[PDB]
C-alpha cells in the first residue's frame, strides 16, 4: 500500500494532474446540512424524492427547497480543497451526490460539475417540460407556494432527480473521465450504490484511489486493489492533513477568508 | 440505464 504522503507526493509533483473526484454528504455535515420523526410530513423518507407522492403532495420537497436555497449554507474545508484543486490545473471533473449546490458555491465553474443527483439552479415544468431559471420561481418557493407554469399550469420542480430519473445528461461524461483518470479521490461517500459503486472500478487499474471517509467501506473495501489508500476519521481532519502534507496551509487560508 | 434508485 502508498501512504497520504506519497499521494501528496504525486501531486505536489504534478505526476497526478487528471483528479477525477467523488463527493456525497460526508462532505456536507461540517456545513451543518443533516443526512436524515422527521417533521416533513413525509409517509417515509424517500418520499421526498418521488414523483408520484409529490405529484400528491409537493409541499415536504417545497419546505426543502426553501431550506437549501442560497444563503441558508456556506461550504466548508472540503469543499474549498476541491476549489483549490481546480484553480491548481488539477481538477478533471466533480461528480456530487449533494444538492446543497455547494460545490458551485466555493466558485468551482459548472464545466467542471456533474451535479448527478441534479440542482436548484433551474426548474423544468413537469406537464409541458418548458424549462426555467430557478430565480424564476424562488419568490414562490420563498413563499410557501406552489410554483406553476405560466402557460399550462403545471406544478414547476427544480430539477432535482427524483428516484426512477435517468440521472441527468452530463453524467455521461462519466464514459470519458473516468478513463482519463489519472487519480481518483472519494470524498464523503461509500459509493455503496449504482451506478456510482462501478465508475470507482472503472478508472485505470494504475491509478491510485484515495479514499477520505469516516470507516473504509464500499468497493474500496470489497475490491481493494494495489495503489488504495484509505485516510478514516473525520473528512474534514482527512483533507486538512492533506492540505498540509500538499504544502497548501496557506493557498487554503488565503481561499477561505477571499471566499468567506 | 443509468437512472437513479
Ligand atoms: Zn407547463
Amino acid at each position: 500500500k502508498l501512504s497520504l504522503q506519497d499521494v501528496a507526493e504525486l501531486i505536489r509533483a504534478r505526476a497526478c494532474q487528471r483528479v477525477v473526484v467523488m463527493v456525497g454528504a460526508g462532505i456536507s455535515t461540517p456545513s451543518g446540512i443533516p443526512d436524515f420523526l422527521q417533521q416533513y410530513d413525509l409517509p417515509y423518507p424517500e418520499a421526498i424524492f418521488e414523483l408520484p407522492f409529490f405529484f400528491h403532495n409537493p409541499k415536504p420537497f417545497f419546505t426543502l427547497a426553501k431550506e437549501l436555497y442560497p444563503g441558508n449554507y456556506k461550504p466548508n474545508v472540503t469543499h474549498y480543497f476541491l476549489r483549490l484543486l481546480h484553480d491548481k490545473g488539477l481538477l478533471l471533473r466533480l461528480y456530487t451526490q449533494n444538492i446543497d449546490g455547494l460545490e458551485r458555491v466555493s466558485g468551482i465553474p459548472a464545466s467542471k460539475l456533474v451535479e448527478a443527483h441534479g440542482t436548484f439552479a433551474s426548474a423544468t415544468c413537469t406537464v409541458c417540460q418548458r424549462p426555467f431559471p430557478g430565480e424564476d420561481i424562488r419568490a414562490d418557493v420563498m413563499a410557501d407556494r406552489v410554483p406553476r407554469c405560466p402557460v399550462c399550469t403545471g406544478v414547476v420542480k427544480p430539477d432535482i432527480v427524483f428516484f426512477g430519473e435517468p440521472l441527468p445528461q452530463r453524467f455521461l461524461l462519466h464514459v470519458v473521465d473516468f478513463p482519463m483518470a489519472d487519480l481518483l479521490l472519494i470524498l464523503g461517500t461509500s459509493l455503496e450504490v449504482e451506478p456510482f459503486a462501478s465508475l470507482t472500478e472503472a478508472v485505470r487499474s494504475s491509478v491510485p484511489r484515495l479514499l477520505i471517509n469516516r470507516d473504509l467501506v464500499g468497493p474500496l473495501a470489497w475490491h481493494p486493489r494495489s495503489r488504495d489508500v484509505a485516510q478514516l476519521g473525520d473528512v474534514v481532519h482527512g483533507v486538512e492533513s492533506l492540505v498540509e502534507l500538499l504544502g497548501w496551509t496557506e493557498e487554503m487560508r488565503d481561499l477561505v477568508q477571499r471566499e468567506t | 440505464r443509468h437512472k437513479k434508485x
